[PDB]
Parts: C-alpha cells; structure tokens; sequence
C-alpha cells in the first residue's frame, strides 16, 4: 500500500529534512490532492 | 510512450536512479529511472522517469519541480 511521505534515511538526508520535520513535497501533496497514480 | 516519462535536470553529481525512483515513486508508480552515460561511460547530470500511468506527469511536475537533492533544485520538463 501507499504511504505518503514515508521515505527512507537516505533520500531525508537527500532533500534535507531533519527528524520529526515534514518531506518538503508533503506541503504540496496536501494542497494537491491525493496522487492521481496510487488512487485505489 | 513519452506520454509517461519526464526529463529531470540539475542533479547533483550525487544523485542516483535509486534516490530518484525513491523521491519520484511518491508522485506515483514509476516504472524505471534513467540516467544516461556518456561514450566514456560518465553519468549526465539528468534522468529520465518513466512512470507507469500518464495521469502522474503532470502531478510530478507540480509535486516535485524545484525540490532540492543535496542543496541544488531538480528541474523537471515534459518530454510530449
Ligand atoms: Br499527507
Ligand atoms: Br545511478
Ligand atoms: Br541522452
Ligand atoms: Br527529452
Ligand atoms: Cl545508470
Ligand atoms: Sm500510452
Ligand atoms: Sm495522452
Ligand atoms: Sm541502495
């Protein structure tokens, strides 16, 4: 299944995002809907 | 076809398919990741995404254009 925002240690050093701080995509996710892709 | 790939530019010399099937997979399955080599066999600094359903092109592009990947903002085109 889908998790939204659950990514790995190496892409949160990647787009850097410390612990217990939000992927810089999920703002834009929440505004944007569901991804069309993982629609179930 | 094109109609599910997008062309992703300024990378980081760090970035990898893996990191960016990763990052790309939360916009919807992708299929591969692609990053191209040189003669020589030096990696470019862009990729190609193929993505399983043409619907999620458009929504990668306004989900992820501009994220940055080790400090520099990926840059996504359309390829159709
Ligand atoms: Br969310
Ligand atoms: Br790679
Ligand atoms: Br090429
Ligand atoms: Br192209
Ligand atoms: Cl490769
Ligand atoms: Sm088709
Ligand atoms: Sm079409
Ligand atoms: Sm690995």
């Amino acid at each position: 299944r889908f998790k939204p925002g659950v990514i790995s240690e190496e892409l949160q050093d990647a787009l850097g995002v410390t612990d217990k701080s939000l992927p810089p995509f999920i703002y834009r996710m929440r505004q944007l809907g569901y991804p069309p892709g993982w629609l179930k | 076809e094109a109609d599910r790939t997008l062309f992703v530019g300024n990378l980081e010399t760090k970035v990898t398919e893996e990191l960016l099937f990763e990052l790309f997979h939360q916009a919807g399955p992708v299929i591969k990741v692609k990053i191209p080599k040189d003669k020589d066999g030096k990696p470019k600094q862009f990729a190609f995404v193929n993505f399983k359903h043409e619907v999620s092109v458009p929504y990668a592009m306004n989900l992820l254009n501009g994220i940055k990947l080790y400090g520099r903002p990926i840059k996504i085109q359309f390829r159709s």
